């Protein structure tokens, strides 16, 4: 399914079509990509379970080269970098990076704290490490200094934001969907009708509410103008 | 009934030319009232606001056999050309100009990105124009092989919205019904643009209620300044 179909069916369920509508779609969007994470969280955070594919997506990723901290000798070994800030994971998932083939490489996700220290096993000087800086971007470390040749990395995850993931999904083969509404919405269908429910729920009340209407500089909500 | 008789009907019962204060008029004066009776009750019974009867078009038997016989059905596949829409993929198709209501309304759709689905016919959903910008992209309630929308315009036009292609317009109206002239009326006058003699074309059965209200639509001419 896509963003449009679920946009929709929130709209019909509460009957919102004319243009002149206080809650727009926009609301409908950011209602929808927050419930997911909530619902996503509030199934798979208790106790361990199998995660559909249907909860996950893949951004393409530009990695630059750079500096530690600055350009100095001394500031430590360069790490390369996502070229654009990257969405946060949720850690209920499988993240993992993979080098344009998901069955093929052994880039491993890590967490931020964990990548201070990593490599000095002697067996496990030549694997990738990634994490999310509080910078925001995606930063790389290893050992092997081939990595730093590295051009182009593709990262599958349940991502915490569906339309930053989104935005930065992979290229297709037919090309790029510019339309946010034309992509596929991040959820399985067994947590689709609750996310529908919840949405609608959230929004039933505040459509029939009171608003102040009257300009005439004063607050009219407590009259339920 | 037939003229003669709606003409003598009346007559008997505004008691015309009798004893008691009464009411004559002149059979341009009973067309002119008949006709009114007649498009008043229609409406009426269409609109379902005729308390009497208290139904809507189809709603029963008796409104079908009341207004069965102005029901037609039209088809077109010409297209008017020059005209400003609210939407590239909008046609444009012209109205019979004898419509009141229209009450049944279909395209068929001939696009080669139909597949197999070719000449699906489609329903078309009249839609408002606050609805419009937020039905183009619904999947649920905007055009698509199983719907189009059509908006009224000027010059008596239909403008249809669709994805795909529409090669005919199939539609059921209710029509303009022949005035009620009892007599060829002289040069110059007219009822709906009908001179001669015209005679209803509705069922018996609603001829005597339609003569009713002409009736009272004639004593209410008649006292409304008394």
């Amino acid at each position: 399914m896509t963003y449009n179909e679920l946009i929709y069916m929130v709209l019909d369920e509460l009957k919102l079509s004319s243009d002149d509508s206080y809650y727009t779609p926009d609301h409908v969007i950011f209602l929808l990509v927050k419930y997911r994470s909530f619902l996503l969280k509030q199934r798979y955070s208790d106790i361990k379970k199998q995660i559909p594919d249907s909860d996950y997506q893949s951004i393409c990723l530009d990695l630059i080269e750079v500096p530690a901290i600055s350009g100095e000798p001394c500031e430590g070994s360069s790490y390369l970098r996502s070229k654009n800030k990257v969405p946060t994971t949720m850690m209920i998932g499988n993240p993992r990076v993979y080098p344009m083939d998901f069955y093929q490489g052994e880039i491993t996700y890590i967490s931020r704290d964990r990548m201070r220290y990593v490599g000095y096993n002697k067996f496990l000087r030549n694997i990738i490490y990634c994490s999310k800086a509080p910078d925001g971007y995606l930063y790389f470390k290893s050992w092997n200094p081939q990595f730093l040749h590295l051009e182009k990395v593709s990262f599958n995850a349940i991502f915490e934001d569906a339309k930053e993931a989104s935005e930065m999904a992979c290229p297709e083969e037919n090309g790029t969907i510019c339309k946010l509404e034309d992509k596929e919405f991040p959820i399985e269908d067994a947590l689709v009708p609750p996310l529908i429910e919840l949405v609608v729920k959230e929004l039933r009340g505040p459509e029939y509410s009171p608003k102040d209407e009257d300009n005439n500089a004063k607050d009219d909500l407590p009259d339920a103008r | 009934m037939t003229n003669k008789e709606f003409s003598d009907g009346f007559s008997t019962l505004l008691n015309s030319f009798g004893i008691t204060p009464n009411i004559t008029l002149d059979e341009y004066e009973k067309s002119t009232f008949l006709t009114n009776a007649q498009e008043q009750l229609i409406i009426d019974i269409y609109s379902g606001r005729n308390i009497i009867y208290g139904k809507s078009f189809e709603q029963t038997e008796e409104i079908r056999r009341y207004l069965s016989n102005l029901v037609e059905t039209y088809e077109t596949s010409t297209k008017v050309t020059g005209k400003l829409g609210l939407s590239k993929d909008s046609v444009f198709f012209e109205i019979p100009q004898d419509t009141w209501f229209i009450t049944y309304e279909v395209a068929f759709l001939k696009d080669s990105r139909l597949g197999c689905l070719d000449g699906i016919e489609a329903s078309v959903v009249p839609l408002p124009q606050d609805d419009l910008y937020r039905a183009k992209d619904n999947p649920f309630r905007g055009p698509s092989k199983d719907r189009v929308l059509r908006l009224d315009i000027k010059s008596d036009l239909a403008e249809l919205i669709s994805k795909y292609n529409v090669d005919k317009y199939l539609m059921r109206y209710i029509s303009q019904p022949t005035p009620i002239i009892l007599v060829d009326l002289p040069d110059g006058l007219s009822i709906n643009g009908v001179s001669t003699e015209s005679e209803c074309e509705l069922n018996p059965v609603v001829h005597r209620a339609i003569l009713e209200r002409a009736v009272q639509l004639a004593i209410i001419s008649k006292t409304q300044l008394t």
